[PDB]
């Protein structure tokens, strides 16, 4: 058994990893309180789960997570909230004042004076761990303290915990549920300076959420709530392979191994279905043919593009439920001649499967429904590059007429920062490209 | 805890910043005594912003009220919420100003300015977290205007990194009381250019063609000029003062609506403004025309005649939130040839549940405009028409004033409009 | 108020089309890189499809369809028609055809020659013609070969139809062009109105060095003919004289003796391609004309020669055909406060 | 149409279809950037103070 560490950076990390460690409880037969009255060795154990979770003497399971943000508001609701007997004072961090939504004000300005308080809270977790993989962390592209601080974070992880690797759930910017000018710079500021540092980062587009809340859900305006407990589902899908028993993504590593041949190219695209909505009369479960059949259909993408036009270099089905392998291949073969499904050719034409029998785990009153089984595509396309090259865009229309540059500057980053970010980003794109088109 | 200091300056800045206090008061349930008498935790769940917990459950604004002459502030004192006001936050002087920048920000003033500042650190100190400051004043008078300025550059030295807001009514001819008032003006834009996050500029004339025109007030007072700033302050305080899932912080705001340092000059508006046909609903589409509609603007400038760097709204009341979303998208959609184009996504809207006191709804409008520029070249041209004859001068020059330091303010303005004028092209 | 944007402005199909749109007043034209617009009269090379679909409370559609230039492409045609089943490579209205790559750059060189000498030692006509994205028409494969190498990009060789239909008098070849709208849910119209460019040259099968006779383009034959304008204005003849000709020679009318083949062949390349350019479940919409390019033989035979992606129309056709773009493209998706001119090719989605 | 590599346990199972073959800074480098900033940020901090002296 090895264990995974959560590092929850800003109000989206953080808000986000409340409805996972929620969820995560659920799954697990985890109570509020932290007690597991199905976990029959009392203060210890090297279960699957507890790869996730320690254990005390008293029997409570205690989440191998650390909360970091530069203003207490957010994670106050944690320290008061249904879970607030989960985690312990160390556990959450909390600053006096926010970046602003500045990325300079947070990696330089506020991160320098407190990043060597979280790492020796994050030191103090990896002393409990007899075989520490590496970290998953959560955070948003565009708030300050999700962009420059996580950037300024991941600098000394790589420092610190060499050998670890480090996979992150990042929140790309999305107008309608953002009163953030200045996000396209924030984003491109930490996708450079966290490019070399992250081996894995599935990305969540906030607009693809949100029309999946009202698409599916019949949610006119959805809230963080009703965001965050989808993408909590999708997480909690991508790390179930770590937090039980299996064979396929078992750790960190196998994440890399398995969807990202290239290093600079770890942007897996998720994909994820079904989601059905509570307050429907009652749905016609779907079919492992349909469901799977759903995964290459743009309107339930985490980020909407078109695979049709791009080059799969990996691609993992995780299902969840009652699947059986005989029907997913039953599935797939029905697809390939169907879909436009277009490998590298210096990369198998294939799929990795996992099937775990137990089905998706619903929060009570929560807005989705309960199925009898789902799956999660990750699928690492060049189509995902259409992101980079929307908000590369919003980039160079602001920053041609050096539009709110004076805010970076003036907490001290360079205006150089910005055009080597920049640079980095037109590189990626090309990186893309090259494997992508003919 | 993310305190913010109040400070009103002079005759208009006390008077304007008084009403300011008896409307959030009102919204806060806060008597004039200062005891919570509500009936909404939201009432309370902001409310150390602007107020502070005396002992027995008392609130107190933390406001500092400045003047160089004693009458405004005695009428403060015994007007209604006169006495919710912390003694010791009085401070003025004996002389006046005499409608004299040179009054306030060099001699007078100078002599006065200490003592502000003690009160000010004093408030300062008692706040976990201080967000920032916002002052209330005019700038054709001399208080306001001189001193205001002057209490702007000392706090800016002794608190660098706050930021600093102000509520700055922009003289008029049309509402006039001297002819020097160009003057005045002149000389505090430039300090305010230099030494605000966020200026918002109110415009006697739009206050009063407003009441005149649209309230029909046959006879506006500056009584009935001041309820439009009052609550006009409360709207766009909105964000600070009440929950929401916008987390609306001073350097928040300001970090997303000054693209350029210089350009921090807002035109704020408000809607609905009606005659009293005064119990009629107002539907979110009546609500969105009505905002960006220039005659319930401030500025007294045609929005029309440049274009918007950034936008933000505030929509209070029990409303679609889902319909705001459309309406809002549907005004940029409509007429996208008045938003810069390089700055993606620069119109954003906040709501909020609390609707103001006697309304159903309403929206706060806040524009960040290069027509403002409009109002910086009527006073340059009212400055100009006098500096050239050097007209009223020896007012200044008895002060220690020179005639170059007239000149440099004339330059620096007419700067700030050049600098507008290019990024309208 | 609808809202478009123009970043094509040598399209003269979709100036007209912008000018209606216009004249209805309740469209309004913005800046080329302006983001918030319904309608993208796009560019033709390079579209930023990406960026579509991504404005809160726009429906906004392009009138251009992503990976449509896989059947607009000379070289991917053919790959096109010999990998899809659909097609299969037995496919009898599309010329035998192969794809040649430069030996100074897969490549059908070998395949070629080798039913190239088939129909050489069989005493079968065996004249090809050799074209790109400069045309050599020749019955020797040395010289098809050669042509090629000199050049620097892909070329493809397909059978050159030595038995074409000869209007008389005359005795001139020509082809058929045919114009055709996808709208937003794959709709397939055929614009009731076709064009025949003509040759003004009697056709010489002796001689193919004089490439007047044997390239019916209408830049070739009002350049480099003599006789340009002579049968008809301008070498283009339109549906109603070429059916009143095809009784009074052949005794058969046009949608018998023509239409149908070029009907069918319509929907078989449009709905091949279907499930790649669809944008049923897409963020943005997506519609297109194109031009499509028919020959016939004397057996009254319909080959296809290529589909044009941005195709122009006929002076004639020019205010019908962007009206119906207008109508059935632009209108029904953002509709505005007959007998359609198209004929609506039915199929399967 | 291959699969290869079963696994079976008894919460669930895993696999692989083929339908195709194939054809940093240091700790020290780190406090320089941080210090670097903040040399700026007290630079222009000090010409802000300095004009306010003038
Ligand atoms: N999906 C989701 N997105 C969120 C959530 N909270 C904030 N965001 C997004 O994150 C971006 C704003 O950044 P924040 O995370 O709020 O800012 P921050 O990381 O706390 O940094 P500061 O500037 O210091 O506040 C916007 O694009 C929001 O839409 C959340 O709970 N769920
Ligand atoms: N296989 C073939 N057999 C007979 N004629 C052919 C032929 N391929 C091309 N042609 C002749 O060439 C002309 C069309 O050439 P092609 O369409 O390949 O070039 P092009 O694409 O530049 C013209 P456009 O795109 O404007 O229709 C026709 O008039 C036809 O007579
Ligand atoms: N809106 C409004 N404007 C005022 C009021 N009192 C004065 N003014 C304006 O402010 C300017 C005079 O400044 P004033 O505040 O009286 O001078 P001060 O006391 O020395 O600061 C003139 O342009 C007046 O029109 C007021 O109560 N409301
Ligand atoms: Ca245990
Ligand atoms: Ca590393
Ligand atoms: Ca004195
Ligand atoms: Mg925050
Ligand atoms: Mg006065
Ligand atoms: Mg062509």
């Amino acid at each position: 058994m090895r264990e995974c560490i959560s590092i929850h950076v800003g109000q989206a990390g953080v808000q986000i990893g409340n409805a996972c460690w929620e969820l995560y409880c659920l799954e697990h037969g985890i109570q509020p309180d932290g007690q597991m009255p199905s976990d029959k060795t009392i203060g210890g154990g090297d279960d699957s789960f507890n790869t996730f979770f320690s254990e005390t003497g008293a029997g409570k399971h205690v989440p191998r997570a650390v909360f970091v943000d530069l203003e207490p508001t957010v994670i106050d609701e944690v320290r008061t909230g249904t879970y607030r007997q989960l985690f312990h004072p160390e556990q959450l961090i909390t600053g006096k004042e926010d970046a602003a939504n500045n990325y300079a004000r947070g990696h330089y300005t506020i991160g320098k004076e407190i990043i060597d308080l979280v790492l020796d809270r994050i030191r103090k977790l990896a002393d409990q761990c007899t075989g520490l993989q590496g970290f998953l962390v959560f955070h948003s592209f565009g708030g300050g303290t999700g962009s420059g601080f996580t950037s300024l974070l991941m600098e000394r992880l790589s420092v610190d915990y060499g050998k670890k690797s480090k996979l992150e759930f990042s929140i790309y910017p999305a107008p309608q549920v953002s009163t953030a000018v200045v996000e396209p710079y924030n984003s491109i500021l930490t996708t450079h300076t966290t490019l070399e540092h992250s081996d894995c980062a599935f990305m969540v587009d906030n607009e693809a959420i949100y029309d999946i809340c009202r698409r599916n859900l019949d949610i006119e305006r959805p809230t963080y709530t009703n965001l965050n407990r989808l993408i909590s589902q999708i997480v909690s899908s991508i790390t179930a392979s770590l937090r039980f028993d299996g064979a396929l993504n078992v750790d960190l590593t196998e994440f890399q191994t398995n969807l990202v041949p290239y290093p600079r190219i770890h942007f897996p695209l998720a994909t994820y279905a079904p989601v059905i909505s509570a307050e429907k009369a009652y749905h016609e479960q779907l079919s492992v043919a349909e469901i799977t059949n759903a995964c290459f259909e743009p309107a339930n993408q985490m980020v909407k593009c078109d695979p049709r036009h791009g080059k799969y270099m990996a691609c993992c089905l995780l299902y969840r439920g009652d699947v059986v392998p005989k029907d997913v291949n039953a599935a797939i073969a029905t697809i390939k001649t169907k879909r436009s499904i277009q490998f590298v050719d210096w990369c198998p034409t294939g799929f990795k499967v996992g099937i775990n029998y137990q089905p998706p785990t619903v929060v009570p009153g929560g807005d989705l429904a309960k199925v009898q089984r789902a799956v999660c595509m990750l699928s690492n396309t060049t189509a995902i590059a259409e992101a980079w090259a929307r908000l590369d865009h919003k980039f160079d229309l602001m920053y041609a007429k050096r539009a709110f540059v004076h805010w970076y500057v003036g907490e001290g980053m360079e205006e150089g920062e910005f055009s080597e970010a920049r640079e980095d980003m037109a590189a990626l794109e090309k990186d893309y490209e090259e494997v992508g088109v003919d | 805890m993310r305190e913010i200091v109040h400070i009103q300056a002079g005759q208009c800045g006390n008077q304007i910043g008084a009403k300011f206090w008896e409307v959030i008061s009102d919204e806060h349930g806060i008597d004039p005594t200062g005891s919570y008498h509500g009936d909404s935790d939201l009432q309370l769940e902001r409310i150390n912003v602007y107020y502070n917990e005396a002992t027995g459950n008392k609130y107190v604004p933390r406001a500092i009220l400045v003047d160089l002459e004693p009458g405004t502030m005695d009428s403060v004192r015994s007007g209604p919420f006169g006495q919710i006001f912390r003694p010791d936050n009085f401070v003025f002087g004996q002389s006046g100003a005499g409608n004299n920048w040179a009054k306030g920000h060099y001699t007078e003033g100078a002599e006065l300015v200490d003592s502000v500042l003690d009160v000010v650190r004093k408030e300062s100190e008692s706040c976990d977290c201080l967000q920032g400051f916002q002052l209330t004043h005019s700038l054709g008078g001399g208080t306001g205007s001189g001193m205001g300025t002057l209490l702007i550059s000392k706090i800016r030295e002794e608190y660098p990194d706050r930021i600093m807001n102000t509520f700055s009514v922009m003289p008029s001819p049309k509402v006039s009381d001297t002819v020097v008032e160009p003057y005045n003006a002149t000389l505090s834009v430039h300090q305010l250019v230099e030494n605000t996050d966020e200026t918002y500029c109110i415009d006697n004339e739009a206050l009063y063609d407003i009441c005149f025109r649209t309230l029909k007030l046959t006879t506006p007072t500056y009584g009935d000029l001041n309820h439009l700033v009052s609550a006009t302050m409360s709207g766009v305080t909105t964000c600070l003062r009440f929950p929401g899932q916008l987390n609306a912080d001073l350097r928040k705001l300001a970090v997303n609506m000054v693209p350029f340092p210089r350009l921090h000059f807002f035109m704020p508006g408000f809607a609905p403004l009606t005659s009293r046909q005064q119990y009629r609903a107002l539907t979110v589409p009546e609500l969105t025309q009505q905002m960006f509609d220039s005659k319930n603007m401030m500025a007294a400038c045609d929005p029309r005649h440049g274009r918007y760097l950034t936008v933000a709204a505030i929509f209070r009341g029990r409303m679609s939130m889902k319909e705001v979303d459309e309406q809002m998208l549907n005004v940029q959609n409509k007429n996208s040839s008045y938003f810069v184009e390089w700055i993606p996504n620069n119109v954003k809207t906040a709501v909020c549940d609390i609707p103001p006191r006697g309304l159903k709804m309403s929206a706060t409008f806040i524009g960040n405009s290069t027509a403002i520029q409009e109002l910086f070249k009527r006073i340059s041209e009212q400055f100009t028409a006098m500096f050239r004859r050097k007209a009223f001068l020896h007012w200044y020059t008895g002060e220690g004033m020179d005639e170059m330091e007239f000149t440099e303010a004339e330059s620096n303005m007419n700067d700030l409009v050049s600098e507008y004028q290019q990024y309208q092209d | 108020m609808y809202t478009f944007v123009v970043r094509d402005e040598n399209s003269s199909v979709y100036a007209e089309v912008s000018r209606l749109l216009l004249a209805t007043g309740q469209w309004k034209r913005l800046r080329k890189d302006n983001p918030r617009f319904n309608l993208m009269l796009g560019e033709r090379n390079r579209l930023p499809f990406g960026r579509l679909g991504h404005e809160p409370g726009l429906v906004q559609l392009v009138n251009y369809y992503r990976g449509a230039d896989k059947l607009c492409r000379k070289a991917s045609l053919v790959k096109l028609i010999k990998t899809s089943p659909e097609l299969s490579e037995s496919c009898t209205w599309f010329p035998e055809s192969y794809v040649i790559y430069p030996t100074n750059l897969t490549d059908e060189r070998e395949v070629f020659l080798a039913a190239y000498n088939r129909r050489r030692e069989g005493r079968e006509g065996n004249v090809w013609i050799a074209k790109s994205s400069g045309i050599l028409i020749s019955s020797e494969a040395s010289e098809l070969l050669d042509f090629i190498d000199e050049q620097g990009q892909v070329h493809v060789i397909q059978k050159y139809l030595e038995k074409p239909l000869l209007l008389e008098p005359g005795h001139r070849k020509f082809d058929i062009r045919s114009w055709v709208l996808v709208d937003h849910l794959y709709n397939i119209y055929l614009y009731r109105e076709g064009v025949l460019r003509t040759s003004s040259e009697p056709y010489n099968s002796a001689n193919f060095q004089d490439k007047t006779c044997h390239l019916t383009n209408h830049c070739i034959q009002k350049e480099y003919s003599k006789n340009y304008g002579r049968y008809e204005e301008g070498n283009e003849m339109f549906f109603e004289e070429f059916n009143q000709y095809l009784m009074d020679a052949l005794n058969t009318t046009l949608e018998n003796s023509i239409l149908l083949q070029i009907k069918h062949i319509i929907r078989s390349c449009l709905m091949c391609i279907e499930p790649a350019i669809s944008t049923k479940h897409l963020h943005y919409q997506s519609f297109q004309l194109f031009g499509f390019d028919f020959m016939v033989d004397e057996e009254l035979k319909v080959w296809l020669i290529e589909v044009n992606g941005a195709p122009a129309c006929a002076q004639k056709l020019y205010a019908e055909l962007c009206q119906g773009i207008v109508d059935v493209a632009i209108s029904s998706v953002f509709p505005l406060a007959p007998t359609s001119i198209f004929i609506k090719l039915h199929h399967h989605h | 149409m291959e699969v290869i590599e079963l696994n079976k346990c008894t919460s669930g199972q895993s696999f692989e279809v083929i339908l195709k073959p194939p054809s940093d800074p240091s700790l020290e480098e780190i406090q320089k950037k941080l210090e670097a900033a903040e040399e700026r940020r007290k630079y222009q901090e000090a010409e802000l103070l300095k004009h306010l002296a003038e």
